[PDB]
């Protein structure tokens, strides 16, 4: 329920110094609870934290790849919220790069729309350059018609 | 203080590759070896691939690295990796934040690492615009407040310079080439400045020499130069070469138009 902010004032802090005895499924896992039960909180400060904490090379793992879709779910909606957008481009960049969703042709169209949206939106700098003569090129962004 | 000496074929690696990315930005890591505190030294380079995101951390291949690494031993160009460069084409030479990032990813290997940022568009047949600078139009990413600039020279070795010679044969055109104008800004001002400088001591010639006779002035002033050969010697080159200098553009503005 909303006393969810109640108990989950408890978990903002368990998973801390866990690190090394939890397993990083679960470890991990609970972590992403805390992400999503801080948004439903609607305080943006823990999840940006209690966020950032975890270490991205744990992706090697395509067990954690598998998972990480979540990760990368929040932080849009996070980076939504505080009205960035070429940093919403770039984690949509990286979920785009995924083999799972690189495959299949249903999964990775509404998830490059979005990356030439926000890479509309986002104001004209350095990174938004060559972010988007990258796209410009993908071969995919070729099936599109109007968003090319 | 401190500089760093760039040698002639890290340059050109560098404009080439940078220019031959436009208008995406490439990166790539820079080879040479560290003098002293004051001094780093690049003989060489070698460029990194593309990447599906931006120049950042990962862009970094160790593969690729590493690869490259032990092939150059086998050519015998061991070197540390003093620094990374870039190019942030139309934006001028400054950090981005990821930018940083980055580069304290290479302070942690080394600390005197540097960043060098090419600027391969509007770095013309002019002025080339290049810098090289690390961390504590560019004030508005706080040039001096998380980062500092640094200086650049270039290693040239004797024969390197002699093959560089006969690129332009320039015996036919001479006569209607132009030399640099902003040297001659400093020639122009610098002369003038001397002259002046000059003046007055032949105005103390004149009038010490006037109080005091010939034999015990020379006891004096034979150590230097007459100053009064100053002035008549300074004022030639300013005469003669400013005199070349407006007639040779005269005739280009005529005859070439
Ligand atoms: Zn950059």
């Amino acid at each position: 329920e909303g006393k969810i902010d109640e108990a989950a004032d408890i978990l903002c802090e368990l998973q801390v110094e866990t690190y090394g005895s939890m397993e990083m499924s679960e470890k991990i896992q609970f972590i992403l609870e805390q992400m999503e039960l801080s948004i439903l909180k609607g305080d943006y400060s823990q999840a940006t934290v209690l966020s950032r904490k975890i270490l991205k090379k744990t992706f090697k793992n395509p067990k954690y790849e598998s998972l990480k879709l979540e990760y990368y779910n929040l932080l849009v909606k996070i980076s939504l919220h505080k009205r960035e957008y070429l940093e919403v481009a770039q984690y949509l960049q990286e979920i785009y790069q995924t083999d799972a969703i690189k495959s299949d042709e249903a999964k990775w169209k509404p998830v490059l729309s979005h990356i030439v949206y926000f890479l509309v939106l986002s104001p004209y700098g350095n990174l938004q350059n060559d972010l988007i003569h990258k796209i410009q090129n993908d071969n995919n962004l070729k099936k599109l018609e109007s968003q090319e | 203080k401190e500089t760093v000496y760039i040698s002639s074929i890290a340059l050109l690696k560098m404009l080439k590759h940078g220019r031959a990315g436009v208008p995406m930005e490439v990166m790539g890591l820079m080879l040479g070896e560290f003098v002293d505190d004051y001094t780093v030294n690049v003989v060489d380079v070698f460029a990194m691939p593309q990447s599906g995101t931006g120049v950042s951390v990962e862009a970094v291949d160790d593969v690729f690295q590493a690869k490259m690494m032990d092939m150059l031993k086998q050519t015998g160009r061991d070197q540390m990796v003093v620094g990374w460069y870039h190019s942030h084409p139309g934006f001028g030479c400054w950090l981005s934040s990821v930018d940083v990032n980055t580069q304290k990813s290479f302070e942690q290997l080394n600390s005197r690492a540097v960043a060098v940022v090419v600027d391969p568009i509007q770095s013309v047949k002019g002025k080339v615009v290049i810098d090289a600078f690390r961390l504590i139009q560019a004030l508005i990413h706080g040039l001096n407040r998380h980062y500092y600039s640094l200086n650049i020279d270039y290693h040239k070795t004797a024969k390197e310079t002699k093959m560089l010679m006969n690129l332009h044969k320039e015996q036919w055109q001479s006569g209607l080439k132009m030399y640099d104008y902003e040297e001659k800004e400093e020639s122009n001002l610098a002369a003038t400045k001397s002259m002046v400088k000059i003046a007055e001591q032949y105005s103390k010639r004149i009038e010490e020499e006037k109080e005091l006779t010939e034999e015990e002035l020379k006891t004096r002033y034979v150590g230097r130069q007459d100053p009064k050969k100053h002035l008549s010697e300074t004022a030639d080159e300013t005469l003669e070469n400013n005199i070349v200098s407006v007639l040779t553009a005269g005739v280009n503005s005529v005859a070439i138009k």
